[PDB]
């Protein structure tokens, strides 16, 4: 189901099979879910 | 899979359920036994370019054959058992044709082989290959092909696995000449020497390294068969077959552009049984056989 | 309109009132850009548009 | 060193530059050590500087604590509620008033990248850019290879 | 040397009012000084994490591995504290919510090479640590569908805002 | 490579592994219950199996002598083999043994089995015990052939 | 107006058992005892108002938790959510036993009153025949054309209902409560009259399945989620439904499926 | 032949933490019905075996009691007894060997 979802996301959204997969908890951790709001 | 079904049975309903799959089975085979009583159809005559349908035999062993003119040429055996068809595919770049083999179990299997094969009759088969036919030859579903689809005289190719001997060395692989056992060996002997020049620092890709050997489908081209049996539906083809005994091998037309124009002389769609059709011999023999039982040979 | 069942249009729902459009704006599906385009007229008729006037200190 | 180091965008506490000016300094409260070669600055600013910094500007109030301390700290909290405890140790007098008034004028805003140096509330007033800008309008709206 | 985990169990909190959830009560056990390495420790941990204590018995009770007998006295021993001196009436109502295993004191020992040498052989020892949280064990976080990651490539694609200018 | 090869090897060679299986199955005959690995209690089943049916063949016959009087090293377990083990199973053909599994050893964690001959004076083993006929599935099945049994 | 006759028997139901949940007597314990086959002599020391055998099967192990099915108390069958009371013997009953009918027929009135449940959540039912588990069929007259579409969605209904997994509240409550439940139906009146005169007194065993309610007999099962596979063979002739399921711990097959379907479709 | 770089604390994580290496988790435990000690499938119980074993062991102690030395081997079947229970009619010539036990609930 991993392949054929990926595929079937990146057909409708046009996009590569590489940003869809998920991401290690370094990178996680190492985002800023306290942005600056800005206007 | 899931939990297999002997499981939850008692010392009495087993041999009660494998009476009643096997009466199942010989049910729909017999129900299935007739193929132009039910709707077939249309039949086309023969066409210069067109193919037919190939047969699932299963590789028996291998024994002799002499021909007339006093010559030994091994021969295979190929047993054609039931060999259905299962579905049919219009516009890739061809027609297709699926067709099975064996009677496996119905146990150990997918959820949806089991409902395709419930839509259809004839119990659940073990391999399915799918056969490039052309447009003209279009066979309905569940009809069977036995042994009497091919004739001698004529050259048929067979593809199966072969008899994998796992991830073997170097020599057995590629049949390299190894290293000599003294002057002045002492731990090279079917090691690869060196692997491909210096300065390159890669590794040639598809370089003949230890890898698995066997275990992969591979077709042989140009096949003659000789016999040919209809009560016990067996095929005896000229030469080795790839795969081990009791392997299912798949058959069908050959493809070499000296015999491509030569289906004028057999079916062009499948055998049929009911007939309409003056039904064959035991078995058919060749112009350059010595039959079984025929006086001895005499080359005065 | 921006493409068309693709899962990322844009259509540019207007209001005609009598031959004379009073304002418009889009929106990701149909109704939301009509909403948008409702919204943005009762701004111009309330006169709260960005190209109002700032204020007088 | 501004991805290892938080980032702020450009903005005020309350908008003062349009209605009334509010000075963002709250209070000031000064640790001057009496008897101490570590505070002289501290204690003439305290003497002959600190009563004319707050008569310049009454809508701030300042402390004097006079407490035993070996370090002379000011405290420089705001409206907003940020705090900047500096120290003053060894400076002198001119020093000492130049990082007041310097504290005085600052507002409780963070010290750190301010990113964009400029806070437009409402950068349009033509009209946004989108890409259906620019472009005519076919007859009645067909779009290319469209028969009716 | 240092002693946490057994320090653990005396924490005291104040008395819940009525208007208060039940609060799963936590579970604190430890055996120091296990003469077992830590990778294979950890593995065992790894194993015994999302599952709850009976399953955790059972996967411990056919595991061909000298660490799976002291885990399965571990987490009996656990059991039996928490039903007499944490006060817990259920049994089987009780799951792993961490289990680390770290490295011990290690001694030194001579391994005698084949020539006029030799390397140091340490004798690694190792502990286990276990957390046995109140009530049922959670649910496994499932896979996001296909509609999460519409929704957020989505949410990505309406957070973005014009860069370098006003 | 190994296609359709017997035999495993287990000790050091044809001798020992051959001696270790003949010393497995004086012990069963002697005590009738031995824990031992999977193959190496597979291979002295099959040994047995070809012993027993020596052991039927006849108590005259020269080549049963010989091959229990080889095949046993005490030397006195042959009478009773001879005079029990054969005519017990006069009725039987093939149906001897009785082979099971083992957890585990405590030591090197081994898999282990057991194997014994039926109608032994020993307490029974825990043979695996299928499901009752008054169950749900073995209640329908049965209604099941009742109905196709009715049906003629 | 259908959902506020269903929100008024929900409402009675509430009304019931907090009923009976006033009269406990500042919770009063009691010692009752555990007489199985694995494990002996262990007791129990549970409560009288409120606690359930499924306290005990968690007190002992999930095993008995996830295959439990009926406790039998003095040897008569009890459910696994339901106040006990009177201290007496506890056992414990799953599918691989030496006689588990008990536990076949509590299975063969929780798919009667599954199949009654999806038939009113469809689109006036009568009662609960209790046909023989060797029927091979289990049976739900409804008085009132079906078609593989209309079995189709009660089949869906079914597995929907089973993936909610909610549990089975019972009650012994009198017959005047039940009439006033049911004060629209005559034929469950006179279901629960009948039961009525049958026992000794004028108590009657309900239960309650979220939003739907039906009298019956013997227990059932406390968990939908035990109840694998289920599927709606036909109906016959006031219209008599049918219809088959198989228990978690028993994956029969798919050809044993269609086999059983085929046997029940009569 | 010698490690050029070492290996990175992420490199040795990827490695020592992937399902391969992990030990895959099993669903062959059963609830054996006697004493309930969780069985596994195709594999015996661990209290009913040791049971047998402790049985097997005490009748061969008996046996040699009364077998007495080695280097035996009656060419006579065996027949095992319990407290009481009068020798079966059938079995009269098959040496009797037993000495105080009762029978339990699971032998015939
Ligand atoms: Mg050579
Ligand atoms: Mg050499
Ligand atoms: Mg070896
Ligand atoms: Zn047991």
């Amino acid at each position: 189901e991993e392949g054929p979802m990926i595929e079937q996301l990146s057909k409708m959204f046009f996009t590569t099979k590489h940003r869809w997969y998920p991401h290690g908890r370094y990178h996680r951790c190492r985002k800023n879910l306290n942005p600056p709001k800005d206007r | 899979s899931g939990t297999w079904w002997d499981e939850h049975l008692s010392e009495e309903n087993v041999p009660f359920i494998k009476q009643l799959v096997s009466d199942e089975d010989k049910a729909q085979l017999a129900s299935k036994l007739c193929p132009l009583k039910d709707e077939p159809w249309p039949i086309h005559p023969w066409e210069p370019g067109s193919f037919r349908v190939g047969l699932i035999a299963l590789k028996l062993g291998m024994m002799p054959l002499w021909t007339k003119d006093g010559q030994k040429h091994v021969v295979t055996l190929l047993q054609v058992q039931d060999c259905h068809v299962l579905k049919y595919t219009s516009k890739g770049k061809m027609a297709t044709l699926s067709v099975g083999g064996k009677t496996v179990s119905r146990f150990r299997k997918a959820t949806s082989i089991l409902e395709f094969y419930r839509e259809l009759g004839l119990p659940p088969k073990q391999t399915v290959k799918i056969f490039n036919i052309t447009d003209n030859a279009a066979i309905k579903p569940g009809t069977p092909l036995y042994a009497a689809h091919f004739r001698p005289g004529q050259y048929v190719d067979v593809t199966a696995k072969t008899i994998g001997k796992g991830f073997q060395g170097v020599m057995k692989r590629w049949g390299f000449k190894g290293q000599p056992a003294t002057h002045g060996q002492t731990k090279t002997h079917r090691r690869p020497g060196a692997v491909a020049t210096g300065d390159i620092g890669r590794v040639w890709p598809g370089t003949k390294m230890p890898g698995k050997m066997g275990n992969i489908y591979r077709t042989e081209y140009g096949l003659k068969v000789w016999r040919i049996n209809t009560k016990h539906n067996i095929i005896y083809v000229n030469g080795s077959v790839p795969g081990h005994k009791n392997c299912l091998v798949k058959v069908k037309d050959s493809k070499l552009p000296a015999y491509k124009d030569l289906g004028k002389n057999l079916p062009f769609p499948t055998y049929f049984p009911d007939g309409d059709e003056e039904e064959l011999p035991e078995d058919l023999y060749d112009e350059n056989v010595c039959q079984p039982g025929a006086p001895s040979i005499t080359f005065a | 309109q921006s493409g068309g069942t693709t899962a990322l249009p844009l259509y540019f729902v207007g209001l005609y009132c009598d031959k004379k459009l009073i304002a418009e704006g889009p929106g990701e599906t149909v109704l939301v850009a009509e909403e948008e385009a409702a919204r943005v007229a009762l701004r111009k008729l309330y006169g709260f548009t960005e190209n109002r006037r700032p204020w007088n200190y | 060193t501004a991805r290892g180091t938080p980032s702020r965008f450009l903005a005020s506490v309350l908008h003062n530059g349009l209605g009334r000016y509010v000075q963002q300094l709250q209070r000031l409260s000064f640790s001057v050590s009496r008897d101490g070669a570590s505070s002289r600055g501290a204690r003439e600013f305290v003497e002959r500087e600190v009563i004319d910094f707050a008569r310049r500007n009454p809508g701030v109030v300042i402390y004097v604590n006079s407490r035993p301390c070996c370090v002379p700290r000011v405290v420089a909290e705001y409206l907003n509620g940020a705090v900047r405890e500096e120290s003053i140790h060894c400076k002198s007098v001119e020093e000492i008033s130049t990082l007041v008034q310097k504290l005085a004028d600052q507002s409780g805003l963070d010290v750190i990248r301010i990113r964009k140096p400029f806070h437009t509330d409402n950068p349009s007033i033509q009209g946004q850019w989108h890409p259906f800008t620019n472009k005519p309008t076919t007859f009645r709206g067909l779009r290319p290879r469209e028969v009716q | 040397i240092s002693r946490k985990w057994e320090k653990k169990n005396k924490i005291v909190y104040p008395p819940q009012l009525p208007g208060e959830p039940r609060r799963p009560a936590e579970i604190y056990h430890c055996r120091r000084q296990i003469k077992y390495s830590k990778d294979k420790m950890w593995y065992l941990a790894k194993l015994i994490r999302g599952m709850s204590i009976d399953q955790a018995l059972a996967q411990l009770e056919f595991n061909d591995k000298k660490g799976a007998k002291i885990i399965k006295e571990v987490l009996l021993e656990a059991q039996d504290m928490a039903v007499r001196d944490h006060n817990v009436e259920f049994r089987s109502n009780l799951y792993i919510a961490e289990s680390t295993s770290g490295r011990g004191q290690c001694l030194k020992r001579i391994r005698y090479h084949g020539r006029g040498r030799f390397g140091i052989m340490e004798k690694v020892y190792c502990h286990y640590f276990v957390k046995l949280v109140e009530g049922p064990p959670p649910p496994p976080e499932p896979p996001k569908t296909a509609v999460a990651h519409a929704k957020e490539y989505i949410q990505q694609l309406r957070s973005r805002t014009i860069v370098h200018t006003l | 490579i190994s296609h359709g090869r017997v035999f495993r090897r287990m000790g050091l060679g044809p001798e020992s592994r051959i001696h270790l299986l003949r010393n497995l199955l004086t012990g069963l005959v002697r005590h009738e219950r031995i824990e031992a690995p999977w193959a190496r209690v597979d291979e002295m089943r099959g040994y047995a199996e070809k012993l027993i049916d020596y052991g039927k063949l006849g108590d005259t016959n020269e080549r049963a002598m010989r091959m229990a009087d080889f095949w046993l090293t005490e030397k006195d377990l042959i009478p009773k083999l001879f005079q029990v083990l054969a005519p017990r199973y006069k009725d039987q053909t093939g149906g001897y043994t009785r082979m099971l599994q083992i957890p585990n050893r405590s030591l090197d964690r081994a898999k282990m089995a057991v194997i014994e001959y039926k109608g032994n004076c020993l307490p029974p083993l825990p043979l695996p015990r299928r499901d009752s006929h008054l169950t749900l599935l073995n209640q329908l099945l049965q209604g099941l052939r009742q109905d196709l049994r009715q049906s003629q | 107006s259908p959902t506020e006759l269903t929100e008024m028997r929900n409402d009675l139901f509430n009304k019931e058992k907090a009923r009976q949940l006033s009269l406990t007597p500042r919770t009063e314990k009691i010692e009752v005892k555990h007489v199985g086959k694995t494990d002996p002599g262990t007791v129990f020391v549970m409560n009288k108002n409120i606690s359930t055998p499924y306290s005990c099967a968690m007190h002992l192990s999930e095993w008995y938790c996830r295959k439990s099915i009926l406790a039998l108390v003095d040897g008569q069958p009890w459910d696994m959510y339901k106040p006990l009371t009177k201290s007496c013997e506890i056992k414990f009953l799953t599918f691989k036993d030496c006689d588990p009918g008990e536990v076949n027929k509590a299975y063969w009135r929780s798919c009667a009153m599954m199949m009654g449940c999806v038939i009113e959540r469809a689109f006036n039912l009568v009662r609960a025949p209790e046909v023989p588990v060797i029927s091979g069929a289990f049976c739900y007259d409804v008085v009132l054309m079906p078609t593989k579409e209309n079995l189709r969605s009660f089949t869906k209904d079914a597995h929907a209902l089973i993936y909610k997994d909610l549990p089975f509240e019972t009650l012994e409550v009198e017959a005047k409560v039940a009439l006033e439940i049911f004060q629209h139906s005559k034929y469950k009146v006179d279901f629960i009259e009948e039961k009525a005169s049958q026992n000794p007194e004028r108590i009657v065993k309900l239960h309650r399945i979220g939003d739907f309610i039906d009298v019956s007999e013997g227990p059932l099962i406390p968990r939908t989620s035990i109840c694998f596979q289920y599927e709606v063979s036909a109906v016959h002739n006031i219209r008599r439904f049918q219809g088959v399921s198989l228990p978690v711990h028993l994956r029969a097959h798919f050809t044993i499926w269609d086999k059983l379907l085929e046997r029940s479709r009569k | 032949a010698a490690p050029k770089n070492r290996r990175t604390i992420e490199v040795n994580r990827c490695r020592r933490r992937n399902p391969q290496k992990l030990i895959k988790v099993k669903n062959n435990i059963d609830v054996c019905p006697e004493c309930g000690h969780l069985k596994q499938k195709h594999v015996l119980c661990a209290y009913c075996y040791e049971k047998v074993c402790k049985e097997t062991a005490e009748i061969r102690r008996q046996i040699g009691k009364q077998e007495g030395g080695p280097f035996k081997a009656p060419t006579i079947e065996t027949v095992v007894l319990y407290t009481g229970e009068t020798p079966s009619e059938q079995d009269q010539g098959k040496r009797i060997i037993e000495r105080d036990r009762k029978r339990p609930s699971w032998f015939t």
